[PDB]
Parts: C-alpha cells; structure tokens; sequence
C-alpha cells in the first residue's frame, strides 16, 4: 500500500494534484428559465461533475487498494456529500450566494429549494468564519469518500478491507494536525479546529440526505431531466 | 452499473 | 451575559454531564417476543416517548444550554432528539454484540427487525455503531461528551456561544484521553475517530426520521402528540 | 403551542 507510506506533505500534494476542475453551466441571462429548467441546469452540471469525481476518487490514496465492489459502495454513499462540500467551497468567497458555476451565481431569492439552499449558505458562512484552507478542504473531501459508507458494508476477509480504510482515515487526521501545527496553532487550538472541521461533516451528511429526498421527488414528478448515472446513484440510496 | 464501469475504466 | 459553562474546569464539566445522565427505563413486561410491527413499534414508541421527557430535562442540565433563549433550546432539541435517542440505544447495547438493548427487558436481534418492512436496514446500522463503539472501548465519560456535542451541534448551522461551549467539550474529550494515558498522537486520532461516527449517527437519524414519517402516514401505530411534534419539526 | 416549549419550562 503506497498510501500508508506517504508523508503528510506528500498526502496534501497528492490530494491537491488530484483536484477536479470547475465546470461551466449552460446558463444564459438572455434566456428565460422556469424553476424546472433552472433545476435542469443544475442536474446537468452535477452529472458532469460526477464523471470528474469518479476519476478523482481513483487518485485518493488508498481508494484503489479497495475491491471494485467497495469503491462502488463508497462513491454511491458519498457522492452527493462530495458535490455539496465542493459547492460550498466554491461559494466561500461569495457571502449570501452559491457559485454552482463561474457563470451561475445565485442568491436565495432565485421552489422547495430554499431550505437546502440556506443550509449550504450556512456551511459556506462557517467555512469563511473558520478561514478554511485549501489543504484542509481536500482532506475533508477525501475523509467523506472513505468514511460515509464504511459502516454500511460478510466475512472476516471483508472486515480486513474496512480496517484498511480506518488506517487511511487515521493518516488523513495526522495530515490535518500536521497542517495546523505548521500554521502556528497551539496544541489546544489544533484539537479544537480538528473538532470544528469534523463536525462540519455531520451537517454535510444531513444536507446530503435532505437533497436525496428532494432528488427522489424530482424523479417522480418527471419534469426535470435526470441523467442515467444520476438515476443510478439515486437508486443506490433506496428511497 | 455505470459507476461500476467508469471505475473499471 | 457571560455563561458559567466556559468557566468550568474539565473535571467540573465531566461531573456535571455524568450527574445529568437520565436513567435507563424499562419497557412493558410482557414475556412475548414482538415480531409484528404493531406490538414492537407500540413498545418502541412508548419507550421513546418516555425517554424524550427525560432527555428534555437532561438537556437543561448540559452546561451552556439554559443560557440560550427558549427558542434556541427548542430548535436544538428538535434537530437532535433522534440522534440522541439512537446514540443512547447504541451505548446501552455495547456490551451485547449483535443485539440492541432498547430496555433491560427488551433486548432484540435483527431477526425480529427483519419482520418489519424497512426496519432491519436501520437495525444493522445501529448494530454496526454499537460494535464500533465496543472495539474502540468507548468510555462512559466519553459517551456523555459526544451526546452533548450532538445536542449543541446538530442544529447550530440552521441558525459564538455554542461554538465556544463546543470547544470546551473538545477540551474535555482530550482531557479524558490524556487522563486515560493516551499519547498525543492517539489523542487526536481517537478524537477524529469518535467525531466521524457522529456523521453516521446523523445518517441513521435521517433514515429513522423518514421511517417514522411513513409510520405516521400509515396510521397504524398510535404516536404521542409529543413524538408527533418532534417528527413534524423535521418537515 | 408546542409541548416541547412547555416541557422546557417545567
Ligand atoms: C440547493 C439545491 C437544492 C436542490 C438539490 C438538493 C437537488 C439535488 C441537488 O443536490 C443537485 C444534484 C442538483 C440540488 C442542489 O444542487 C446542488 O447541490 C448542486 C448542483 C450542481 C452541482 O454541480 C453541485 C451541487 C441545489
Ligand atoms: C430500528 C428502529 C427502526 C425504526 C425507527 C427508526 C422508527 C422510529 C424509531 O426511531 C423510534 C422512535 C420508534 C425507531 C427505532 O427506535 C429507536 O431507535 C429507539 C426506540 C426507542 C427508544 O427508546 C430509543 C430509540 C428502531
């Protein structure tokens, strides 16, 4: 396992180099949009982000050390959390707004979306309030990938797999601490910020579950276009 | 699954 | 304006939380093993309702909680109640591998869970959390810290004081780990491990909430008005 | 209005 052998700095470098790009939406200010067509812009964008996410996951240390069945499971459980934290990260420098894309920056003003919209804004405010660093962000994102589905996986052999994930998770924790120490934080401050960062994941999991329900409702209404990949990721959550 | 195939490359 | 919570020492914090602990309640005393949704859910909702009353009085004894306005106290409890019920359940079940100890006289395995549509999934998640807590050798002092963290955190974004108190509890958790002899590295590793579990607990709560919602709409198992309002708060 | 609000006062 090349993952467990990495140093903290090597871990951060690998995660930074693996970052997916920021994609554009098909938004057009000269074109009128309904609530459904606006939502169509987002589902289209999310679908495209997913393709990049899947290949990003391959570059997260330890992920490919897992069986294909386990990788599938982890991505199926964490995909929406990862899309969301990515969205919040983009919006950090834009108080009151969500940067779905460089050409699509919305405030809460512009259909049952407001509730989740507000939660995302609150998280963005939180990141800004904490002065969340890019190095910390990539750590958080990889933690979600490995953590969200680890307790919903048979044999003692299947138990060995989960053990590997825990060791990688511990390694990322070490990296987070390393980053904070370098930042000049006292030991007490390092432990506090670590807690603050990880508590974020609870709220992100919450937004993901609320979003999954909104997504299921969208499917049933059959008015907003949903990609096949998206429909399969949705079905994986058996709502 | 699609996710399954994409992971396989 | 200044809250007493922040002036408390680690040991003072620990004792306050331990002392605030609600009791372990019993279920009805019928020796039959519940398999049907009606009987089992009847026992569970009755138990949950009684645990809620104790939870509410417990929360008021969590340092820093009563320093919030009534409205903020209402919000936090409305958002955290199921997570708190579940972590309590998981805690009681730790020494009983493969079983969930809803009450000393109500110990159930997944075989009884799979007899109720959409129950075993949540059941297995609860078992996994219990097993995980057992393998980590979670201590009661740590357990109470995690529960208060849930109370203050879950609804904290859907809004400085709360975040300072949360920092205070983090200090307390580390304190307990150092007191137990853990090295510096083991301390933050263990801190991270425990907090990550809170993500899974949130997941179980959301799923449990949806399950409770369908129960309500099926209108078979009667729910108390208190339990109905705690559910209704989640839209 | 809410029972919870009352119980928090008791
Ligand atoms: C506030 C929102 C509410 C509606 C939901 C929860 C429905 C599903 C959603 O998560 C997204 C997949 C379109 C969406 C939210 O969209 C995103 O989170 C989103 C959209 C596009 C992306 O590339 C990333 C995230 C927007
Ligand atoms: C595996 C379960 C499935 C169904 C759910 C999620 C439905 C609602 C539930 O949370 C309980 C309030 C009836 C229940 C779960 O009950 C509890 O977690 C529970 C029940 C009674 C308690 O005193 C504490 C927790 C049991």
């Amino acid at each position: 396992s090349l993952a467990l052998s990495l140093t903290a700095d090597q871990m951060v470098s690998a995660l930074l180099d693996a970052e997916p790009p920021i994609l554009y939406s098909e938004y057009d200010p000269t074109r009128p949009f309904s609530e459904a067509s606006m939502m169509g812009l987002l589902t289209n964008l999310a679908d495209r982000e997913l393709v990049h996410m899947i290949n990003w996951a391959k570059r997260v240390p330890g992920f490919v050390d897992l069986t294909l069945h386990d990788q599938v499971h982890l991505l199926e459980c964490a995909w929406l959390e990862i899309l969301m934290i990515g969205l919040v990260w983009r919006s950090m420098e834009h108080p009151g707004k969500l940067l779905f894309a460089p050409n699509l920056l919305l405030d809460r003003n512009q259909e049952g979306m407001v509730e989740i919209f507000d939660m995302l804004l609150a998280t963005s405010s939180r990141f800004r309030m904490m002065n969340l660093q890019g190095e910390e962000f990539v750590c958080l994102k990889s933690i979600i990938l490995l953590n969200s589905g680890v307790y919903t996986f048979s044999t003692l052999k299947s138990l060995e797999e989960k053990d590997h994930i825990h060791r990688v998770l511990d390694k990322i924790t070490d990296t987070l601490i390393h980053l904070m120490a370098k930042a000049g934080l006292t030991l007490q401050q390092q432990h506090q910020r670590l807690a603050q960062l990880l508590l974020i994941l609870s709220h992100i999991r919450h937004m993901s579950n609320k979003g999954m329900e909104h997504l299921y409702s969208m499917k049933c209404k059959n008015v907003v276009p949903l990609s096949d990949l998206l429909l399969e990721m949705l079905d994986a959550h058996r709502l | 699954k699609i996710l399954h195939r994409l992971l396989q490359e």
